[PDB]
RNA sequence: UGUGGACCCGCCCCUUGGGGUGUGUCCAAAGGGCUUUGCCCGCUUCCGGAUGGGCCCGCGUCCCAUCAGCUAGUUGGUGGGGUAAUGGCCCACCAAGGCGACGACGGGUAGCCGGUCUGAGAGGAUGGCCGGCCACAGGGGCACUGAGACACGGGCCCCACUCCUACGGGAGGCAGCAGUUAGGAAUCUUCCGCAAUGGGCGCAAGCCUGACGGAGCGACGCCGCUUGGAGGAAGAAGCCCUUCGGGGUGUAAACUCCUGAACCCGGGACGAAACCCCCGACGAGGGGACUGACGGUACCGGGGUAAUAGCGCCGGCCAACUCCGUGCCAGCAGCCGCGGUAAUACGGAGGGCGCGAGCGUUACCCGGAUUCACUGGGCGUAAAGGGCGUGUAGGCGGCCUGGGGCGUCCCAUGUGAAAG
């Protein structure tokens, strides 16, 4: 099925994902159907982790399955938060 | 520093001191003095008027070997310079003038190019608070250049310094004796420097 | 949306199937002028209603053959074999343009 | 020609004929010598140019030439060729490269050793 | 017969004004009229009329040239200098708003025949429209 | 059982097989687990979403016309078969068609693209790496199972080949990673890990992932960096040229002092927080624990030695000249051209220029080359007017008015993936 993952789109040992929203089935690297976010895992700026709560809803409503990494990622940025 | 080997050739081959070596390019003994004609077994031969192209070959190594930088660095300053918007000649100049390792030698802490470069390699030196090492290293407007603070006591900075007291410094920059901190003010402009270049035959040399 | 192309019926010695001539202009890609270039289009006619000279719209269809993906819109107007005329013509001129001799 | 020729016929590319069919256009050509005599040069010129015709893997016949002040090219030897005319024998158009193979490079040749392929003498 | 008309035009005006004439005549068109509007009101001539020789309608164009001049060759400038056609039958040239030319920086025009009438380019421009590249004149 | 849905006939709305409705007929299901007598995992039919895909159409996509005619499943029709579905897709029958100089058919070559290189641009060349599509999995054919395959590590047959063989008969297919061998001018480690991202299966634990994340080898490319810094004779030795007086290498060296690449010692990462478990509703939210291949690597701090330089060129183009050897020889040579005894062009040497961890060479692409010219060329004598005419297609077309609005121009809008 259609899921939100993490792209790798760094340089070697310089890491930094694109969260996207793909069909299970491409190449992680491969076209993606969207981007809704990004997250650099060393932190090197204070900005290291947007995401787009509208669109990630938008994704989940309709069928995208989170990975592990990426709903950890979502949830941080409070996709799920329903206070 | 670069190129490696005697450099007061070089002054004698463009028949114009490029001032890099600190003493001696004052004292009756840079070469030019007693000795102004290029070297070689045919040094004092009556020189050939030269070819348009020599004449754009020959200034456009004047200004590369007054900063101790090689021809691959010297063309992509160049032709980053080119493309950037503005006079390409001056920005040419105004980025080469902002290498590490020149804005020391501006700055006084190294009495010639070839020892700021080595001071820089060395970690003696310290942008913003931080030790950096890259002779290529390039400064900009508001940046502080400082003796690294372990340094600060070395029997050659120490001197350098001193005779930096009451001593100008360039219109774009700024330093302070004491604290042996400088600072990069603005990217300098044409009518600040005075290099034996007319950078305009660089310019020519680059699109024969 | 389906292409509607307009053309003339050239051929009509078809079962429920005419041909439709389309010319189409446009500037040279390198060289500027405007040339004519032209396609016939196999297009369905289950009542065979159009006839040679016919000037014809022509849409796209659903294929109802090889060849046959266009059906006869309406007509625009008819008779008219001037038009029919070039393309026999050109057609019969042929005869010349070979190795054989030919009258043409 | 009017814009409507040229739409008829359009302009024609010229092709570019190689001058060294040192096949697959490859940057060298690995052979085996079959004679190596010696030519006379032309036009204004006079000397026993070294040659050999090599038998080349790429299928082909050769004749290439052998630089340098001497060699020691048997009517046998392996040796890589490079491709490069010799203005004054025509005919030739592939140099033979010196210090690859079974071709030696010139002994005592101080200056242009890189070419000649010949080591770095040693000084002391 | 005349294949083009216009071309035939500024030939005329070409020829005319390099031998000094005084004006010239050429078949009369209401497309040429339109085009002699710009030149007159460019000042590339005094102006033209609407006369019948032999029976038939022309348009007499008076000419303009420069002051005679001083040393070898007295002849006056040209107003005219230079006038080319641009499109022509067997090859029509057209340009959109954004690709119509700036003949000698400004110091020149390029008369184009639009939907909206035949305009210099900066009238051209301004109005905000294109069409076929008619010629060019400074 | 029939929510419903499928099919036939009818009616209605739509209008190429879309939606509704009525009668008739036809079609459902699977169980399992416990933090057991509910909740979880799952099953069935249907409507829809999302994603992925099939098929069709306009336009665009190399060379040869010393390839000009091509075609009979061919072109179309009716009926049928087939499929998720249109279609000669396939079949029976009927019609005689269809295609071509706006280049059919035939031959040559070639995976296409985003882009890449070059170019002032127009354009030329190109399609490695990365991303998208296609195609193929020893060569040829075929179908089965499946939502999906005509299926690289599934199946059948034919062929070539290797292998086992009790000769009857069998087993195989690195264009996966690595590696071998062959060919070649030439292209790598039979490595480490699943710690991270992604994938498959599982409630989960977790298992599997030569995808991948890393390390290895190669100046193959790009960037950064080092082989020292400051002082040091009107100037050592040697080499070197010399009008023998000097001139050059040369502040170069020696040497003085300063720093301190290497290397030693110490500390030592980010990449990892989720899954999980506890609280809370197996939710939101809160809390906790496990987890690093790279790696004792990056980086930080202390200690610390002056410590690789090369290659091409110096007749003109083209930056750089002298001696000697050689004597149309030996040999240079990109093009002009050098060498038949004073050679700035050969060979060496001193010196010099250029670039420098590289420098040259060969090959190939674009440029300069307005040297196929659309931008941007030509044809009296330089290459180029057809021997002349008639005329077919085609190209082109006088003045005025009106309709249309195809070409053309304008506004809005959609599209123009990411990377570049
Ligand atoms: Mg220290
Ligand atoms: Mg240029
Ligand atoms: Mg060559
Ligand atoms: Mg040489
Ligand atoms: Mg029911
Ligand atoms: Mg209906
Ligand atoms: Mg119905
Ligand atoms: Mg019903
Ligand atoms: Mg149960
Ligand atoms: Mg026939
Ligand atoms: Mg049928
Ligand atoms: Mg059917
Ligand atoms: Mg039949
Ligand atoms: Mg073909
Ligand atoms: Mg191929
Ligand atoms: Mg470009
Ligand atoms: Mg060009
Ligand atoms: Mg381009
Ligand atoms: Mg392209
Ligand atoms: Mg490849
Ligand atoms: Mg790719
Ligand atoms: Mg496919
Ligand atoms: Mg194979
Ligand atoms: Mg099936
Ligand atoms: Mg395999
Ligand atoms: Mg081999
Ligand atoms: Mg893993
Ligand atoms: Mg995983
Ligand atoms: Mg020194
Ligand atoms: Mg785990
Ligand atoms: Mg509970
Ligand atoms: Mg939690
Ligand atoms: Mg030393
Ligand atoms: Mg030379
Ligand atoms: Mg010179
Ligand atoms: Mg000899
Ligand atoms: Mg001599
Ligand atoms: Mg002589
Ligand atoms: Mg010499
Ligand atoms: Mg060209
Ligand atoms: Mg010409
Ligand atoms: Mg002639
Ligand atoms: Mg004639
Ligand atoms: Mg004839
Ligand atoms: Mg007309
Ligand atoms: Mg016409
Ligand atoms: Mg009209
Ligand atoms: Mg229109
Ligand atoms: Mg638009
Ligand atoms: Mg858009
Ligand atoms: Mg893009
Ligand atoms: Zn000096």
């Amino acid at each position: 099925m259609v899921k939100i993952r993490l792209a790798r789109f760094g340089s070697k040992h310089n890491p930094h994902y694109r969260i996207v929203v793909t069909d299970a089935r491409r190449k992680r690297d491969g076209k993606y159907i969207e981007k809704i976010g990004y997250y650099d895992p060393r932190k090197t700026t204070p900005d290291w982790l947007k995401v787009d709560v509208e669109r990630a809803r938008y994704w989940l409503s309709v069928g995208a399955q989170p990975t592990d990494t990426a709903r950890r990622l979502l949830r941080q940025a409070g996709v799920f938060r329903q206070e | 520093g670069r190129y490696i080997g005697p450099v007061c050739r070089l002054c004698r081959r463009e028949g114009v001191k490029l001032y890099l070596k600190g003493e001696r390019c004052y004292s009756p003994k840079c070469a030019m003095e007693r000795r102004p004609y290029p070297p070689g077994q045919h040094g004092q031969k009556r020189a050939r008027r030269p070819s348009d192209y020599a004449v754009r070959l020959r200034e456009k190594q004047k200004l590369r070997r007054i900063y101790g930088i090689s021809e691959r660095q010297f063309r992509n300053l160049f032709e980053e310079a080119s493309k950037k918007k503005g006079v390409t000649g001056s920005v040419f100049l105004g980025l080469l003038e902002s290498r590490l390792d020149n804005v020391v030698y501006r700055l006084g802490f190294a009495v010639s190019r070839r020892q700021a470069r080595q001071l820089v390699r060395h970690g003696h030196i310290t942008v913003n608070g931080r030790r950096v090492d890259l002779p290529s290293y390039r400064v900009r407007p508001g940046d502080e250049i400082a003796v690294a603070e372990k340094s600060r006591n070395l029997e050659l900075i120490r001197q350098n310094l001193e005779a930096m007291k009451g001593r100008k410094v360039g219109p774009w920059l700024s330093l302070d004796v004491e604290g042996m901190k400088g600072k990069f003010l603005r990217l300098p402009d044409r009518e600040d420097l005075a290099l034996p270049v007319n950078e305009q035959l660089v310019i020519e040399f680059y699109s024969r | 949306p389906k292409k509607v192309l307009t053309g003339v019926v050239v051929s009509d010695k078809m079962q429920k199937t005419v041909t439709v001539l389309v010319e189409r202009q446009f500037p040279h890609p390198l060289y500027g002028k405007v040339i004519k270039r032209s396609k016939k289009y196999l297009a369905h006619d289950p009542e065979e209603k159009y006839k040679l000279g016919d000037v014809v719209e022509i849409i796209e269809s659903r294929p109802i053959s090889k060849r046959k993906r266009f059906r006869v819109l309406r007509l625009v107007e008819s008779g008219r074999m001037d038009l029919v005329e070039k393309y026999l013509i050109r057609r019969q001129n042929y005869q010349s343009l070979s190795k054989r001799g030919g009258k043409a | 020609p009017t814009i409507n020729q040229l739409v008829r016929k359009g302009r024609e590319k010229v092709r570019k004929k190689s001058k060294v069919p040192a096949l697959k256009g490859a940057p060298f050509r690995r052979g085996v010598c079959t004679v190596v005599r010696t030519v006379t040069p032309k036009k204004p010129n006079s000397a026993l140019r070294k040659v050999a015709k090599v038998r080349l893997t790429s299928g082909y016949e050769v004749t290439a030439y052998i630089p340098g002040e001497g060699h020691n090219l048997q009517e046998h030897s392996v040796v890589l060729i490079r491709g490069g005319r010799v203005k004054d024998l025509p005919g030739v158009r592939y140099h033979i490269v010196r210090g690859v193979y079974d071709a030696a490079g010139v002994k005592d040749r101080k200056k242009s050793r890189s070419k000649y392929g010949t080591k770095k003498p040693k000084e002391a | 017969m005349l294949t083009d008309p216009i071309a035939d035009m500024l030939t005329r005006i070409r020829n005319a004004t390099r031998v000094y004439k005084e004006s010239t005549d050429v078949p009369a068109s209401r497309f040429k009229e339109e085009i002699l509007r710009i030149l007159a009101r460019e000042g590339f001539i005094k102006g033209y009329e609407r006369v019948d020789v032999d029976g038939k309608p022309y348009l007499r164009v008076y000419l303009k040239y420069g002051p005679r001049r001083q040393g070898p060759d007295p002849r006056p400038e040209q107003v005219i200098h230079h006038i080319r056609r641009i499109s022509k039958p067997g090859r029509r040239v057209y340009v959109g708003v954004k690709e119509i030319p700036r003949v000698r920086r400004g110091l020149g025009i390029a008369i184009l025949s639009t939907s909206k009438g035949v305009l210099t380019d900066r009238e051209a421009r301004k109005l905000g429209v294109g069409g076929e590249l008619i010629c060019e004149v400074w």
